[PDB]
DNA sequence: TAGTAACATAGTATACATAGGCGCTCCAGGC
């Protein structure tokens, strides 16, 4: 239903994600940054399944969740994005169909310029900064070795729209008017 | 770094220098972005200057460095009488201010000024009132850590003629995160015990 | 931070483009806990400009130009500085106060004493006009005077010297490289404690290998070398060895592999050597070593021509990382390289001293050539093998080979450092730069212009005055006044007795004797009026003085006999580079585009030089004596004796008679000739008289500006002048000499036309003013085409102040004799090439011989013709 | 000094004789072209109108909504300098939402600032 | 709203040159 639109200040003060259920919530934003390292990874073959292979040095890959060994690998889009508003910035992570939408390419695509043209690669990821878009983020804190690190998941991203964002700012410039 | 903040061209101007920091009234600014239109450009054999106008006062001037050899981005120079959008960052140089371009884009949708301006006037209510609130020897000095005293010593060891990599270090020190393997490797080739060979990912003792 | 700090500074630097009001002093320090010296690193902030406004006499309106019968008054000043200047050009925050000062310089209309307003804001503000004009003050200085030269004419800093820095700060983020880091707030707390001995530096000696590949038109760096020395003193004599540690580096250039069982050999052969396997690991060994090792002084020839630039654009092609460990100072964006002259260099080697050994030698003494080759020839008695570029790529074979390059890299970079601690190069420049006061790397750099701005700039400053403030902004050119004077010589050929008399340091002493200073003399071409003789003695006076008796000492030093020769070819060296810099100070007087222009000051001088030599003619002519030759202060005179003792008594008699008139002005004798030919206008030869007594003394031969000691003739020729000039000056019978000149000319011929000298005796020196392809009329240039050739074909490329040798061969094309020169390489390796003997027979031999042969009877040119068998008719 | 040089208040129809003898830009829909070409018609989409005069008659065929830097004159009309056309080819610009903007930029001009604010 | 990984997260323009003086021969080439 209707999203639940919130500063990311706010989202951090009142300490959403700290309770047994995570909490979902969507805003727009810029990218401010992306991380090129780590990004790209071999994920089984298998259908429906996107367990990490192990490469056997021997062109042969085996899969720990199928137990099977296959001579080919998928490539699987994961990406951490920094993103950021007008009052704070947060650090978030994708997956393959959202990286997908975001960047614009296929990850079969991906698979051939960091293999023979770097440079059109760097430019992919470059001219892809700076970009706005409407995010659904689902928060929850999970503990680790007695830190308390709050985790970002984006399942949906969407071109930005201006009359009802429009029309929500107006509102909420005529309600703070009040206050 | 921290957080974009829309603005105006009159309150980029009118911002004052403290400290190395811009501070338009008691509202602090690092990035910015701004909608306008350009009046004239004129091309440096590798800058270009932009006269954006947002028709709140006289016309800015905006650089964008864009290298020469990269003759990709200035043959596409944007033609006048066009609305964009740009985001960089402000310069100051003799109580004249300037514009540092990121990034420059022809606006497609023209219903963005209005929702730029809402935003201007939406983030400056909220950041102000943000701001208004209330309560808001000379010795050498040596020494290294047993941390990067095992990673010196774990470069050291390897007979490789081109050194070891990230893959390797990590593989061996099992007992510490990444982000310590890294700052311990920047401290050690800043302090020129270890130099890079052929990639960034590549090093090497120099004593040996 | 514990009350003061103590360092001892070298090196200064400043950047008024984006850090405005701060100076940099590197330096070293002492720790106590290891015993040790180590490198540190102190910034100076808030740093104020300073401004002195003229006040009028009336107040005239700028709109009317009209005087409006007002007084005028410190309030005034004041009223309209505040009021209309600093409101129009931004100034916020300043501090007034009036002073009294004085002015003797070349802006008219300004009083010589006076009382001025000091102005001193932050450098921050904008920078006022430099011809500013008001209402009440009609007059501005001081308005872009740079940061380092306030601070360091402010603090009285002469050079290097101990400093001390009275409660120190700590930087938030490390700036500097160096061991230890230190802040100043404000520019009273550095003050001056120099008293004692200097610390020991760091000395390191490198030089490198290059190669240019097929492929690429690049040229790469394959090998390097570098030697260290950790303990150099300043002061005392050079220590022995000069090097204490040395690192060697070699690597591949791109697609040759090593030759097999390199590595078993090199660790048979346990030579300290480092294999790289790209040139991007050469360049970071290279760093991270220099960087480790962390030298003051890295010295290496012709570094700032081709080396640097070199390394430098490697470094940015290979994109390595860290370029800035090469200096001092962190840094990122790198300056733009060639640029102007070595602006790009010296900048990009901030806080470390650079010594090239070839400026030094050109400034030092003086060579027929400045390459690497002949300054080991002449210096030093060895000989150095030079390796072709070609057939480096052919070494690449076997193991033996890339030894045998690396032992000559090595000894080539010992050589070097032989060099230079041989010249003695480091206490000269250390000696000169306390002496006049300026940032010793430009002394290290070279010129004779800046120290003398610069010690006139101190003895100004510290005398309570204004110094004019800095100007906006190839061959010799025509004459601009009169200069010295050159009598009328008696050509011919001596055997009596020559005497010489000379008087000593001739211009400087005018200059104390008359009391010449900018002050003094009254200046409305037309020689002024000497000065009043009741008055003081100026500041130029002074500073002449100081500079002409550090002098008499050295030579009390050079009297001492008993000495071992290297000491006293120092000594001789260092005595001529102080005479030399007093003359420098006297001649910027003229120089056009000077800070201290001014012409009558030398014409007045130049004028009395003329004037006291004929005084000087006429007082020794009227004693019976006949003079023969004088060159502007000297005086030749031919005794007709044999005695010797007597023309000792006449020599003493004439200096007593001479030295009874002045006051300074002294005169000695300089020589004594048993035989002297005179050819023209400073063209002669003797034998010059050396008593050893005991009953005997000693006869040397002396030449003054023959065809015998250019550079541009062929060394057949030299070497036969030689020969005849030993043979004219010797005592026999003329006729012997006739048959003695004739036969050795019918051998020289019978030789050259049977072809069995060498071909070194062959090539013709000559340099270039300007770069190669600035001559429009380079096909009549046979220097301009072989230098075109040299650097169209290979590398090395030869720029200005070079040296090009050619040959004159015999291409069969009917050419004339200057189109047709080719280099020593060209003649050696192409088979349609052979030297051609009749130029060289009638073009370079018959010149030289006719004109020294001229003054003796019996020999013509068309007997010497005839001799050379160049078909007489 | 030219107009570009100083700054321009975006005034609605609302509010034109409010700002006489003073720089303004202006917005909308263009209604209709006077034969002669050196006056015209334009729609603030609230049902009033507003008309600019130029020195010189139009030579272009201008249509879509279009913007006019001008100055107000006595008879409440502006003296047009210069003029963009908008492109409506590929989205619907939405006149509503502009005009509540420029109400609410009137509420708080302090936050909107005209010229140099010291 | 399963499946994914591993464990924190980055500065970059530019602008600014030095160089002591004059006097008295040499050569190459065209007129
Ligand atoms: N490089 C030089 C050499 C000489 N001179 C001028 C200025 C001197 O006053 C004059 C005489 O030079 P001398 O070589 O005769 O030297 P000094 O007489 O000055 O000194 P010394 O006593 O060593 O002969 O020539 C000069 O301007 N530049
Ligand atoms: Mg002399
Ligand atoms: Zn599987």
């Amino acid at each position: 239903s209707n999203t639940n639109w919130k500063t990311l200040y706010e989202v951090k003060s009142e300490n959403l994600g700290q309770g047994d259920k995570p909490d979902y919530f969507s805003s727009v934003a810029t990218v401010v940054y992306l991380r090129k390292e780590n990004c790209m990874y071999q994920a089984c073959p298998t259908q429906d399944c996107n367990k990490k292979v192990i490469d056997q040095q021997n062109g042969l890959y085996r899969c720990e969740k199928c137990d099977t060994e296959f001579p080919n690998f998928k490539y699987r889009m994961i990406l951490s994005v920094n993103i950021a508003d007008f009052q704070e910035n947060q650090w978030v992570t994708c997956f393959q169909e959202s990286a997908e939408a975001i960047l614009g390419q296929n990850a079969a695509y991906l698979g051939e310029l960091k293999d023979k043209n770097e440079q059109a690669f760097e430019e992919v990821f470059q001219n892809a900064n700076f970009r706005s878009f409407i995010f659904r983020v689902r928060v929850k804190v999970e503990t680790y070795n007695d830190e308390s690190r709050i985790k970002a998941t984006v399942m949906d991203v969407k071109p930005v729209d201006y009359r009802e964002y429009g029309r929500r700012l107006v509102m909420s410039i005529r309600r703070s008017a009040l206050m | 770094a921290q957080h974009i903040v829309p603005c105006t061209i009159s309150q980029l101007l009118s911002a004052t220098l403290v400290d190395e920091v811009f501070r338009i009234g008691n509202v602090e600014i690092s990035q910015v972005t701004i909608v306008g239109i350009i009046r004239h450009a004129e091309k440096a054999p590798t800058n270009i200057v932009y006269k954006i106008d947002d028709m709140t006062a006289a016309p800015m001037d905006v650089r964008q460095w864009v290298d020469t050899d990269d003759t990709s981005s200035e043959n596409t120079v944007v033609p006048p009488e066009t609305y964009v959008k740009v985001a960089g960052h402000l310069r100051s140089f003799q109580n004249k201010k300037s514009l540092v371009a990121f990034k420059i884009m022809p606006l497609e949708d023209m219903n963005e000024f209005t929702t730029h301006i809402l935003e201007v006037i939406n983030a400056h209510m909220v950041l102000s009132k943000a701001n208004s609130q209330p309560s808001a020897s000379f010795m050498p000095a040596n020494g290294l850590t047993v941390a990067q005293n095992q990673v010196l010593n774990l470069i050291k060891a390897c007979p490789r003629p081109e050194g070891l990599n990230f893959q390797d270090l990590k593989n061996q020190l099992k007992h510490m995160s990444v982000s310590s393997i890294k700052q311990a490797v920047d401290f050690l080739s800043n302090e020129g015990h270890i130099y890079s060979t052929v990639d960034d990912d590549h090093f090497k003792s120099t004593d040996a | 931070e514990e009350q003061v700090f103590h360092f001892y500074w070298l090196d200064a630097y400043e950047d008024q483009y984006n850090q405005p009001g701060v100076v940099f002093l590197f330096g070293k320090v002492w720790i106590e806990s290891a015993e040790t010296h180590v490198s540190c690193c102190v910034m100076v902030k808030n740093i104020e400009r300073t401004l002195y406004f003229l006040p009028r006499e009336m107040k005239i309106d700028l709109n009317t130009g009209k005087e409006t019968g007002t007084p005028i008054s410190m309030k005034d000043v004041y009223e309209e500085f505040d009021e209309k200047i600093a409101t129009k050009y931004k100034i916020m925050k300043f501090k007034s106060k009036p002073v009294e000062k004085n002015y003797a310089f070349e802006i008219p209309d300004v009083p010589e004493k006076s009382e001025y307003l000091e102005v001193k804001y932050s450098a921050e503000m904008p920078q006022l006009p430099q011809d500013l004009k008001g209402e009440t003050f009609s007059h501005v200085f001081g308005t872009n005077t740079s940061s380092l030269e306030l601070f360091l004419m402010n603090r009285k800093i002469k050079g290097p010297c101990w400093l001390e820095v009275k409660s120190p700060q700590l930087l938030n983020q490390p700036v500097s490289w160096c061991k230890v880091e230190a802040m100043a707030l404000k520019p009273d707390l550095v003050n001056v404690i120099k008293d004692v001995s200097p610390p020991p530096l760091v000395v390191m000696a490198f030089s490198m290998k290059t190669m240019q590949n097929a492929k690429n038109h690049q040229n790469e760096i394959i090998a390097m070398a570098a030697l260290v020395h950790h303990s150099f003193a300043l002061d005392k004599a050079a220590p022995k060895p000069p090097f204490q540690s040395h690192f060697c580096v070699v690597s591949k250039p791109k697609d040759c592999i090593f030759p097999y069982a390199f590595k078993e050999v090199i660790e048979k052969k346990n030579v300290k050597v480092e294999v790289a396997a790209t040139e991007r690991t050469l360049l970071g060994f290279f760093l991270a070593k220099v960087h480790k090792i962390d030298p003051d002084i890295i010295v290496g020839h012709n570094i700032y021509g081709f080396e640097l630039e070199v390394l430098l654009q490697r470094i940015n092609v290979c994109k390595a990382p860290h370029w800035s460990k090469i200096g001092r100072l962190k840094r990122s964006n790198m300056p733009k390289l060639g640029g102007r002259s070595g602006f790009g260099e010296r900048n990009a080697t901030c806080g470390r001293m650079i010594c090239d050994v070839e400026i030094s030698a050109k400034e030092l003494i003086r060579c027929k050539s400045y390459h690497l080759s002949e300054l080991v020839q002449q210096i030093l008695k060895t000989e150095r093998v030079v390796i072709p570029m070609e057939n480096i790529q052919n070494m690449y074979s076997e193991s033996s080979q890339l030894l045998y390059l690396l032992e000559h890299t090595w000894k080539d970079a010992k050589f070097i450092l032989q060099i230079m601690c041989e010249l003695n190069v480091l206490p000269l420049a250390l000696q000169i730069t306390n002496i006049a006061g300026n940032i010793m790397s430009r002394t290290l750099m070279g010129g004779r212009s800046e120290r003398n701005e610069f010690l006139l700039l101190h003895a100004f400053y510290e005398n309570n005055y204004i110094v004019p403030d800095k100007q906006i902004f190839k061959g010799r050119k025509k004459a601009a006044y009169a200069g010295g004077l050159v009598l009328d010589p008696k050509v011919g050929f001596y055997d009596k007795f020559i005497l010489l008399l000379d008087f000593n340091s001739l211009y400087p002493s005018i200059i104390q004797e008359f009391n010449i200073c900018f002050t003094t003399v009254q200046r409305v071409e037309q020689i002024p009026e000497l000065p009043d003789p009741s008055l003081e003695m100026g500041i130029l006076p002074r500073e002449i003085r100081k500079l002409v008796e550090r002098r008499k000492q050295v030579k009390q030093l050079m009297k001492q006999q008993d000495l071992n020769p290297d000491l006293i070819l120092q000594y001789d060296i260092r005595q001529k580079a102080l005479k030399l810099t007093a003359n420098s100070m006297y001649g910027c007087l003229g120089f056009s585009y000077s800070r201290f222009y001014a012409k009558p000051l030398a014409a007045l001088v130049t004028y009395k030089g003329r004037e006291i030599l004929m005084h000087t003619k006429e007082m020794v002519q009227k004693m019976n004596l006949e003079v023969i030759y004088g060159d502007t202060d000297s005086i030749m005179i031919n005794t007709n004796s044999t005695n010797l003792e007597e023309v000792f008594k006449l020599g003493n008699k004439v200096k007593s008679e001479v030295n009874k008139l002045y006051k300074l002005l002294e005169i000695d004798i300089d020589g004594v000739f048993k035989s002297l030919l005179l050819l023209k206008k400073k063209k002669y030869a003797a034998l010059v008289v050396e008593p050893t007594s005991d009953g005997n003394y000693v006869t040397k031969q002396e030449l003054k500006g023959l065809d015998i000691v250019r550079r541009d003739w062929c060394d057949l020729a030299k070497d036969t002048g030689n020969f005849v000039i030993g043979q004219i000056l010797s005592d026999q019978s003329r006729d012997t000499i006739v048959e003695n000149i004739q036969k050795r000319l019918i051998e020289i011929g019978e030789n050259v036309l049977n072809g069995s000298v060498p071909v070194s005796q062959f090539e013709i020196n000559k340099a270039l003013t300007k770069d190669p392809q600035d001559y429009p009329d380079k096909k009549s240039l046979p220097h301009v085409h072989v230098a075109l050739w040299i650097n169209s074909q290979g590398g090395r490329k030869v720029k200005a102040g070079d040296t090009v040798s050619y040959v004159i061969c015999q291409d069969g094309s009917n050419l004339t004799a200057s189109q047709r020169a080719y280099a020593p390489e060209q003649l050696q390796k192409q088979d349609n090439l052979t030297i051609d003997t009749q130029y060289y027979l009638a073009q370079q031999i018959h010149p030289v011989v006719a004109r020294i042969c001229e003054p003796i009877d019996g020999i013509d040119a068309v007997l010497i013709a005839t001799w050379l068998g160049l078909d007489p008719t | 000094v030219d107009m570009m040089d100083l700054p321009r208040s975006r005034i609605n129809a609302g509010m034109l004789a409010q700002f006489i003898d003073k720089p303004v830009c202006f917005v909308g829909r263009l209604e209709k072209i006077h034969p002669t070409g050196k006056m015209f018609i334009l729609s603030d989409g609230e049902g009033k109108n507003g008309t600019i005069e130029l020195m010189e008659p139009l030579d272009e065929e201008i249509s879509g909504i279009v913007e006019v830097v001008g100055r107000v004159t006595a008879k409440a009309t502006i003296l047009c300098t210069s003029y963009v056309q908008f492109k409506e080819d590929s989205h619907p610009f939405d006149l509503g939402l502009y005009n509540e903007a420029v109400k609410i930029i009137h509420d708080f001009p302090q936050f909107y600032p005209l010229g140099i604010v010291q």
